[PDB]
């Protein structure tokens, strides 16, 4: 894989869905907005001022906590928090679920 | 292969002896004045890194031929193997017993007809060593290619010997740095029994007063009597003066054989009263003459096996020696660290058997054994954190439990130092749980 | 009457996974849904929603796998419960976000 | 029968030689830092006082046991035995004269 | 306590019990210790001693569990080939008598009667292994004995042995549901059993009525699947049952309870779990109805010496199959059909040109009724044909291989459901001449 | 319960015989300090001032 | 990685497939014309027929055509789940790095 270094910037938790920004001469990261496109899963707790790492990789699917109940086959969305949740509107689909989940499960998804 | 290269490759070259200098001044440097080949000398007088097929001088054609090859072979040693204790094939815990004494009581007749059968329970420490350690030096030998190196069957026997020998130094080179570890892990942890001295290096009165406290401390740890202190678990034990072995660096030996000794006409009277052992470390701040009973080493072994495999495709061996060893300390024996500087006020607070099992309604006294370094202050300080309600121990040791009480206690023994204002505490501990009655209880008049 | 965990003993490195295995004693004869659960603290360790554990990197904390089984019914909930216990390795080798 | 002790009990950490030696910046702890495992030396190096259950590395389930039992025997002696005297059953006055 | 759920704190119940079941108890001292350590513990937190509580009260005893799963079906193997792939498994059936008559004979000494002689072929088709991996220095730690430090090492090469019983339990439930599934047993439809007490009467009856037939050492052609008069023996049948039938048969009937440990009376009854398919309530076979061989029992290891472990390998290499020549019967509940199949001739011919060859289809119907047979001819290019009761007439330029097929058509007039049973037939040439007759 | 062998169970309950008789030798070594510490506080030691 | 899924009606393939949702499993079905396809077809597979989508993330395609593409063009979905050239961004799902009649099998680098 590729790696590079990030700094969280708004304690980052695991199995998140997270953005980024660009900051003082290096990448910052946080939780994904709602309602969007995320483009890093955070699998490490990385509080607000840690200074972390990035391992890219065209990932086929991700594992993060469920914002809601999620039926397989369900297109999914960045929730509160950073979580996944269902949703409807292609704009802000990122992925789908292959498997079931209650809110705060893990549930596993493919990339679109 | 390699093309050009310079001959100072790794070179730093504070001055250039060869035209800067020994060309330029009329200074000390012309004993080298009148040499004709000194520049070819200070040129690859070093030895060089990468080998040039350099031609010959007459006929070019031809080329220069390796006169001699130096297979250069180095055996390494631990200074600290007759420390090692056996080997344990199966199981990993090690269970070592200390009995300690018990107390007196007075003769009366009268009393002893109604306390024939009564009983006193022994006074007994157990500590644990669990296995450390688990690694392995892998080394390859690929002996085909190696074949093209040499022309000497005797030298590629000698070479092949010689990387089987890299491992079993490499084994002693990382035992030793172990062994020296397990001095700092038990100087970090607090555990040695600090005597308080000055640095030896600065006054050789300082370096003569630190002769005293090392013979006074011999003299001291091997009392028939024994002695309560000067081990972690504060035991009475007594060390044999043959079993004190001393343990000091290198610097330390020059100073008192170079000052001390040099001007002592009586040799065996300011001697070190040990097996003194040298080293180059300890690694920390003002640590250095850790002067120990032989039985405060706890070093056993599990596994010595080398294990080989031989790639077929690529016509390599793979050499995995492995060393699984168990690397600990007793406490149970006696041990003394002489730390130079500024040492603190407490050590460690050392309490009574740290497993009480008391009986709900029962009583139990916690002696405290401060390990302090300089003469005298700290009153102890009692604690039941744990369970409350009931619980509440005296300005002595007596816990007096409860009915009610269920859960783990910690007694703790704080002794306050330092400053009013941010007080640094030492602070011992020792736990107990806490078994049911069952009888005088529920309610009660 | 009872949620039998597959292993109740696992160790699992920082950012390794574990599979677990529900195992339901229905005295009836109908399906029962096993709810996974992973409780411990730490860091954002979850479960999948088949039971595959899946530590998160920063782990420190003693961990807990529950198995629920809701016999009864809504407003008068009955929790049948299994229980795995894990403990963590020390694999402090990698990174933090992943794409 | 003890529910939770850490392997600091009463142990002042004076310098905590983890943090000594894998942030040793040319300090003399240089020679401890190619060492593999000094992280499991370090920890329980020093002899546990409270026992606790070792879970088997390969095998989760199995403890791992006490492979010696080392009975350490001291022998303690009155130095100045030297200095007595004798034995008396009868009586129980002595009269100096 | 780990993933207990209780029912109630029995604790609790004999300590409040004033005068109830809990009272033989209550005489009893340390039932609350058995309470705690009753069930056993699961991670065993380490016990102090009880006297001088320094001490450690140390494990004992090493009680290594080494129970043996074991195949029913393991007496159904046939032993093992080292060299060789497959099986041919043939078979010789009865010839008709003739009358004696010396009249007759004088024309006739040389006279070919063809025996009748059928063949399976079996083929090795499972090759599965196995894996364990055992890293022998790190276990030392966990034992003190050198004995009880090697009866663990081999509990789990028993338990490689476990699982290679468990998996060809499995492929043997599958090699009677694979040909099920083909219908290829001879189908007795049953009343659903547990509806009824009569119909577990019904059931018994169909069976015991089955077994009989089975055994009838007359012989019989209407229960192995290749239509061949053959025979079973009673001490080599085979009820493979569920449990669930099992235990309501053995109690409902009082016929099976008087005989419930009798050769006969099916007898050799082999309780398995239950069949995967649907109607499928029981299986009446042969011993030999099974051919079960061992091509290759090996046990390879290797050895890390990088990771200190040994890695086993046990390789399975079996010939699974049934033979279609021995006697086997489904009861078989549900929506059945009509027919089963429609077994055909000698079901392989050599029929030279200008010939003919007389077939024979054999319905194995369930309905207990008269079907028609319908012989047609397909493949070829000459306008082979057949007549009705099944004589094949090689044209006599004909140079394909042909496929005669015997239909039965049990379904309806409008929408067909036909069982066809099909046998190829190749074509030797004949240099005679022929072309048309008169 | 504490010990899974013979030879260590009889050489921990040998032990504590030996802790009865090393109480024995160092109260009786206290108690000669005793007779010292004693005598100085009655003062009959006669007294050496260094 | 992989999932199951429960095909929905007759897939063929080559042909582009796309996801859906009903009783529970992923549905697949042959991608409905002028869009963005979710998956190619590696084996024909039967209406309510089980399988697997083998997620190794590709960045390339081997799609049957459904008309004659030509270097460089654009390709969305066409009829039947085959590929088929566009002028239509949205519709874009990569595009032909070979060049191919019709029924042929073309090679293209997903964009």
């Amino acid at each position: 894989m590729v790696s590079f270094t990030a700094r969280a910037k708004s304690n980052v938790m695991a199995y998140r869905l997270l953005a980024y920004s660009q900051g003082d001469d290096i990448i910052e990261i946080s939780h994904a907005a709602e309602n969007t496109i995320p483009d890093y899963v955070a699998v490490k707790d990385v509080d607000k001022g840690d200074l972390t790492q990035v391992n890219m990789y065209p990932l086929a699917a991700w594992q993060v906590i469920a914002g809601s109940d999620i039926k397989v086959g369900d297109n999914l969305t960045t929730g509160k928090d950073g979580t996944a949740v269902p949703t409807d509107d292609p704009s802000t689909v990122f992925g789908y679920a292959v498997e079931e989940a209650q809110e705060g499960q893990l549930v596993t998804l493919v990339i679109s | 292969t390699f093309n050009d290269v310079k001959t100072s490759l790794g070179i730093t070259e504070s001055y250039d002896i060869v035209n800067a200098i020994r060309n330029s001044q009329g200074d000390n440097f012309k004993s080298y004045v009148p040499l004709a080949t000194a520049n070819n000398v200070a040129e690859v007088g070093a030895g060089i890194l990468i080998n040039q097929t350099v031609q010959n001088d007459f006929i070019t054609s031809l080329v220069d031929r390796i006169g001699l090859v130096v297979i250069r072979q180095v055996s390494l040693n631990n200074p600290l193997k007759k420390f090692k204790k056996g080997q344990i094939p199966l199981g990993r815990t090690i269970e070592e017993i200390y009995t300690d004494i018990t107390k007196e009581k007075q003769y009366d007749a009268e009393e002893a007809e109604q306390k024939v059968f009564e009983r006193e329970m022994p006074n007994v420490k157990t500590l644990f060593h669990e296995r450390n350690r688990q690694g392995f030096y892998h080394q390859t030998i690929q002996d085909d290619s190696l074949k093209t190196a040499f022309v000497s069957w005797g030298n590629f026997e000698s070479f092949v010997s010689s990387i089987i020998n890299a491992i079993y130094n490499s084994a002693e080179v990382d035992e030793y740095e172990y062994m020296k570890l397990l001095v700092d892990n038990y100087y970090s942890k607090g555990l040695f029994t600090t005597v308080k001295i000055d640095e030896p290096t600065s006054s050789t009165g300082a370096l003569t007063e630190f002769v005293k406290k090392m013979r006074a401390t011999a003299r001291k740890l091997t009392l028939p009597q024994g002695s309560r202190d000067w081990n972690s678990m504060a035991v009475r034990t007594r060390s044999y003066m043959e079993d004190l072995h001393l343990i000091i660096d290198a610097d330390l030996e020059a100073e008192l054989d170079v000052d001390v000794l040099a001007k002592a006409f009586n040799m065996n009277r300011t001697d070190f009263l040990g097996n003194v052992t040298v080293i180059d470390g300890f690694a920390s701040t003002g640590l250095e003459a850790v002067l120990v009973d032989k039985d405060w080493f706890m070093v056993y072994d599990n596994l010595h096996k080398m294990e080989t495999v031989r790639n077929p495709r690529g016509l390599y061996w793979n050499y995995y020696y492995h060393v699984w060893q168990t690397l600990s300390v007793s406490r149970f024996a006696n041990a003394v660290a002489f730390v130079s500087g500024d040492v603190p006020a407490v050590t460690q607070v050392i309490v009574s058997p740290n497993i009480a099992a008391v009986k709900q309604g029962g009583q139990q006294q916690f002696t405290a054994y401060v390990r302090a370094t300089n003469a005298k202050d700290h009153k102890v300080v009692w604690s039941v954190e744990g369970g409350s309600t009931g619980t509440a121990i005296t300005g002595d040791g007596l816990l007096s439990v409860s009915g009610n009480e269920d859960n783990q206690l910690t007694v703790k023994a704080t002794v306050d130092i330092g400053t009013e204002d941010k007080p640094k505490l030492v602070v011992g501990e020792a736990v107990v749980s806490i078994r049911p009655n069952n009888a005088s209880g529920g309610a009660q008049a």
